[PDB]
RNA sequence: UGAAAUUUUAGUACCUGUGAAGAUGCAGGUUACCCGCGACAGGACGGAAAGACCCCAUGGAGCUUUACUGUAGUUUGAUAU
RNA sequence: GGUGUAGUGGUAGGAGAGCGUUCUAAGGGCGUUGAAGGUCGAUCGUGAGGACGGCUGGAGCGCUUAGAAGUGAGAAUGCCG
RNA sequence: UAUCCGGGAGUCAGACUGCGAGUGAUAAGAUCCGUAGUCGAAAGGGAAACAGCCCAGACCACCAGCUAAGGUCCCAAAAUA
RNA sequence: GUAGCGGCGAGCGAAACGGGAAGAGCCCAAACCAACAAGCUUGUUGGGGUUGUAGGACUCCGAUAUGGUAGUCUGUUAGUAUAGUUGAAGGAUUUGGAAAAUUCCGCUAAAGAGGGUGAAAGCCCCGUAGACGAAAUGCUGACAACACCUAGGAGGAUCCUGAGUACGGCGGAACACGAGAAAUUCCGUCGGAAUCCGCGGGGACCAUCCCGCAAGGCUAAAUACUCCCUAGUGACCGAUAGUGAACCAGUACCGUGAGGGAAAGGUGAAAAGCACCCCGGAAGGGGAGUGAAAUAGAUCCUGAAACCGUGUGCCUACAACAAGUCAAAGCUCGUUAAUGAGUGAUGGCGUGCCUUUUGUAGAAUGAACCGGCGAGUUACGAUUGCAUGCGAGGUUAAGUCGAAGAGACGGAGCCGCAGCGAAAGCGAGUCUGAAUAGGGCGAAUGAGUAUGUAGUCGUAGACCCGAAACCAUGUGAUCUA
């Protein structure tokens, strides 16, 4: 018995296309301009999803060694002051403490500076 | 295997005794699933075709040279790749019947009248002699019984009338003891049968 | 259509009981001047088909 | 069985393979064919026996022997199976027909000894062989010739 | 009024270098508001064409001959008419 | 079913589990109070994919088990439009 | 993890790096072997970019941490130690 | 797929036995006899007689019989094909344009096959089951008439029993059999027998034995096939499918011609197909109106995508970016309401997909895009695994009966149970060998078989496309020589 396929081509096809909004031109509109953009955007996905911390980090620690200049120290003598003192406060912890409460941070920094 | 035998009025009018032979196996479902497809597969006909590249109308003139054209290498008009074409397999006249082992089939057949037999799915009489061929005569005959599900209804070779009775109703198909057969059986979830089929069966099996 | 049994085979091998293939020896027709007597009279003992041939030949002498 | 219930063995029947159905089949793109070459085309490959020129097994080897056309290859019944039978009774080729031990009379029923014999027979066929002679007649029974 | 070849998608710079070894697209640096019109033709290893040179195929075709094997004709003989 | 240990890059390729399509047999159920198909949705599943709704549409189609295959397309200087 | 039996394959174009030799002009991203690795079939980090070099083997999620080679004046995280 | 054939290669490949389906056997020349004729034979007619446990003529004995027919527009008779007739049972509520759907109580069935009917109908219709029917022409089968065949027992004194024939040589073919040891059959050529104490065959050939009697002819049935007709069926197609052709298709069109060869289906239940009015030259629109519906109005059901537009929320004119991803301000909306949707300034990272490659972002190949179509299938066999049945017994094939079925019957045959050897032959042993030797192959160790299913192989186009080319018909000198 004969076989047509007249539905699963085209919801395999819609839902690819789905996946390609906001894509310029022919490449939310054609299946194969679509396609060979929505399988690279899954690999640049992959691969953003883990480059995204180390993104975080470097900012983090920009914050931090920034924060830690404006009190007479750098970042890497202030974590080894706080390895050294047994604080395991996290960058994030700390980044958020050197853009909202400077004083918190100031005494994490005292706290090391005593540790060194 | 004692089974209560029933009038064609309804009433209880005692037992028969049956082989354990035929009756009281157990059931081996994978030769009846066996049995199941394979008849299936018989009754199927087989008749469709397909017309190949070489049964087609046409072809022979490559339409066009080897080279030059700045068009794709072709070989006829009537290739599969092409808005009529010769299909490249499909079908063809094929046979999908097939017979397998006796002994098998005969397990087969005891093991789908054990299996009603344990299920209480059969009904004995005695009669079933109709004088002509009313079809609610027979069905007043189910509802004494207390049928109301499919039917089997095996009977002797020459119960015409009675037949013919049961014949056009949906519920029911009907056989002659003979012609008795795992797919008829195995869709029937009841079966009525006159004492004289049981003995013919008994007899051929 | 069934097989055809390769005939140049059924004249050149035998099976036993294993099902493995008796065959002759090669060596042993023309030229025994150039053979001592050791490899004659090992050559004259018939010797058995090997794995990996028996694997290329089974389907063409199957039953035969 | 019920049909709508139906289920066969496990293992019974198996799913067919399909081929060049995607790469995620495993069998697609090449249909297990790999890169190219003759075995990777239609209709391809090469003989069933044939190692690209060199010289075959068949043909590097002799011919041996010839078929007498006069053969009389014997159907063997080997004085195990004949405990069947009950002692003193008389064993023919119809016997053994009728039993369905023999059923290819090819030319001629012959008696070997390797079971061991506990009964009288009155065995009778086409050829015995000595050990059977001495197994039949030393156990009681006797020996004749069709 | 109204085509065609071509066309993976394109918001389609330059130098140096890299790299399937000669980059609009990668890197580093530099230059450059957005959109067009007419002209030119350096590049897009531009288009047209499954390189015609070369090599391969246990490919093909035509041709030659003291290659092989044959043959139509020519000739000689025997026999029949 | 759970606890622990160890592992789970992958081409050719081998093995095993599946999703989906058309049809069939049986069972059961849904449709002018609106089926399939079309379209949009911010939904579920590990994946193939599966539902539920809104609009369109106007008559046939699902669900469970099993079976049979013209059973899944993105490329063929592919064919037709 | 080795062996034996049997089913099914694919592979017979390999490349570079380091060490050992030949041919070479002890030239070649040359050629041919051995040996080990990597690629091929391997993403990731460094070598600017850079299959083949150094570190290291992606089952998934985390806006958590410790390290490798390589690095810490800015681009660009880390010492103007 | 045996025995054999075969550059003993590739491959080719029987027959008989056995089982079944169907069944049927008959004529003539010749010897001789009767008649006619020319010129005792020898042409014609009739009679006679057709064979191998040899037969017939011929010489003697009685039947006048007895059965059959593969014949006849001899007729009748019966049936059947080609028209046809009849053929049961339901009305109301809800939805709705319409009821066949829903609910209610019923009815019917030798009829619940199918189709149509405003939607899905056992009870509305056509019909179905079933029961009747042919004036006329055919056909089939019986029954009578006609017609044609149909005899028995001894002898073999003698005669006949298929002549340029069988056979042989040379050359070639067909036989499974390629000259090979090549029987058998047939064609050409040349030569060239006997005939019942005879002749041919039994795979060179001779002898013996057995079987048969050519050189003359006919013969139904089972078997193959379908342009067609009737009745039908489909785990066949459903408008790029299925016939090339569902549509006025071998058409339009191309070609001198042979020849090739398309595309193109669907309003609505019913045309009820838009009276009339307005714009406009008309077409085409806009109202009105039919209709359930007109975004169902001839391009007519549904009406995807590419593509072309209109508007609108956000962004965009100091920016280079395989065009995305990740983070993210601002703005605007509000969901299958859940760590919401859309947009996106700006920043970080990042050289498409396929093929083929040692290696391709590749300046190596393919793709303009969208949609459809489009590639490991089947038959017969072999083998392995899995599953089932049975088990040292496992199983039927063809064919018959029977739904185009299952099933029963059918044991012929197949595999396995005993192998070893070239073979004779022996036999759990056998072969080699002088050999109780040793060794090889085998057994004591043991399990196979039927079916299904999947992987794989073979023969068939065998996975899909793609050559130049080869061969055999035919068509072309309206161009040009
Ligand atoms: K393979
Ligand atoms: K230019
Ligand atoms: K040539
Ligand atoms: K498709
Ligand atoms: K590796
Ligand atoms: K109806
Ligand atoms: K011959
Ligand atoms: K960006
Ligand atoms: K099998
Ligand atoms: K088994
Ligand atoms: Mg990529
Ligand atoms: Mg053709
Ligand atoms: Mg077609
Ligand atoms: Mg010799
Ligand atoms: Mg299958
Ligand atoms: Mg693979
Ligand atoms: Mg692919
Ligand atoms: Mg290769
Ligand atoms: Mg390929
Ligand atoms: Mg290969
Ligand atoms: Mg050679
Ligand atoms: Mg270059
Ligand atoms: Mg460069
Ligand atoms: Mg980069
Ligand atoms: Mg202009
Ligand atoms: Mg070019
Ligand atoms: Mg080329
Ligand atoms: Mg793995
Ligand atoms: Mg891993
Ligand atoms: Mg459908
Ligand atoms: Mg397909
Ligand atoms: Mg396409
Ligand atoms: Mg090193
Ligand atoms: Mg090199
Ligand atoms: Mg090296
Ligand atoms: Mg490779
Ligand atoms: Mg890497
Ligand atoms: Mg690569
Ligand atoms: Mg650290
Ligand atoms: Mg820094
Ligand atoms: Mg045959
Ligand atoms: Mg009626
Ligand atoms: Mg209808
Ligand atoms: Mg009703
Ligand atoms: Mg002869
Ligand atoms: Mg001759
Ligand atoms: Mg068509
Ligand atoms: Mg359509
Ligand atoms: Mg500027
Ligand atoms: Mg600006
Ligand atoms: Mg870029
Ligand atoms: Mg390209
Ligand atoms: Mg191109
Ligand atoms: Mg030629
Ligand atoms: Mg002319």
């Amino acid at each position: 018995a004969r076989v047509k396929g007249g539905t699963v081509t085209r919801k395999r096809r819609k839902k690819v296309l789905k996946l390609a909004k906001g894509y310029y031109g022919s490449k939310h509109t054609l299946f194969k301009s679509a396609k060979e953009q929505v399988m690279n955007s899954y690999y640049y996905a992959f691969r953003d999803r883990r480059q995204k911390k180390r993104d975080f980090r470097k900012l983090w620690i920009a914050r931090i060694n920034a924060a830690a200049r404006m009190n007479g120290l750098s970042y890497s003598k202030l974590m080894h002051g706080l390895k050294l003192a047994e604080i395991d406060i996290n960058r994030k912890m700390l980044a958020d403490l050197a853009v909202n409460d400077a004083a918190a941070f100031t005494a994490l920094a005292e706290q090391a500076k005593d540790a060194l | 295997p004692n089974v209560a035998l029933f009038k064609q009025d309804g009433t209880q009018n005692g037992e028969i005794t049956l082989n354990e032979e035929i009756f009281g196996i157990e059931p081996n479902e994978s030769v009846v699933y066996d049995a199941i497809i394979m008849q299936r597969a018989s009754l199927r006909q087989g008749t469709h075709a397909v017309k190949n590249r070489s049964a087609v109308r046409g072809g022979g003139r490559k339409p066009w040279r080897q080279k030059g054209t700045g068009r794709a290498r072709q070989g006829s008009i009537r290739s599969p790749q092409w808005r009529g074409g010769g299909v490249v397999f499909g079908p063809t006249p094929r046979s999908y019947s097939y017979k397998f082992p006796k002994k098998v089939r005969r397990l087969a057949m005891k093991s789908v009248l054990s299996d009603k037999v344990a299920e209480n799915n059969l009904v004995a009489v005695e009669g079933l002699s109709f004088d002509a061929p009313k079809t609610k005569e027979f069905k007043q005959v189910l509802a004494n019984l207390s049928i109301d599900t499919k039917v089997l209804v095996v009977l002797e070779n020459g119960n015409d009338f009675a037949a013919l009775s049961a014949r056009n109703l949906p519920n029911v198909s009907v056989v002659t003891s003979d012609n008795v057969s795992v797919l008829d059986v195995v869709s029937a979830n009841k079966v009525l049968a006159t004492q004289t089929a049981l003995t013919q069966i008994e007899e051929v099996l | 259509p069934k097989q055809k049994t390769h005939r140049g085979l059924a004249k050149r091998v035998k099976r036993t009981g294993g099902g493995g293939l008796k065959r002759g020896r090669a060596f042993t027709s023309h030229r025994f001047h150039g053979k001592t007597k050791k490899q004659r009279r090992q050559l004259r003992k018939a010797s058995m088909v090997a794995k990996g041939d028996y694997k290329r030949i089974r389907q063409q002498l199957a039953r035969m | 069985m019920k049909l709508h219930e139906l289920k066969p063995a496990e293992g019974s029947r198996q799913v067919r393979n399909r081929v060049g159905r995607g790469t995620s089949s495993g069998n697609g793109k090449t249909a297990g064919r790999g890169q190219k070459g003759q075995k990777a085309r239609s209709g391809g490959g090469v003989r069933l026996g044939f190692e690209g020129g060199q010289t075959p097994l068949f043909r590097r080897l002799p011919k041996r022997g010839f078929t007498n056309i006069n053969r009389k290859d014997y159907a063997v019944v080997n004085l195990d199976t004949l405990n069947r039978f009950e002692d003193g009774t008389e064993v023919t080729p119809v016997v053994l027909k009728e039993a369905g031990i023999v059923k290819n009379e090819k030319a001629g029923i012959k008696v070997l000894a390797d079971g061991e014999l506990t009964k009288k027979l009155t065995v009778k066929a086409a050829k015995f062989s000595k050990s059977a002679q001495e197994a039949i007649e030393a156990a009681g029974g006797s020996i004749e010739v069709i």
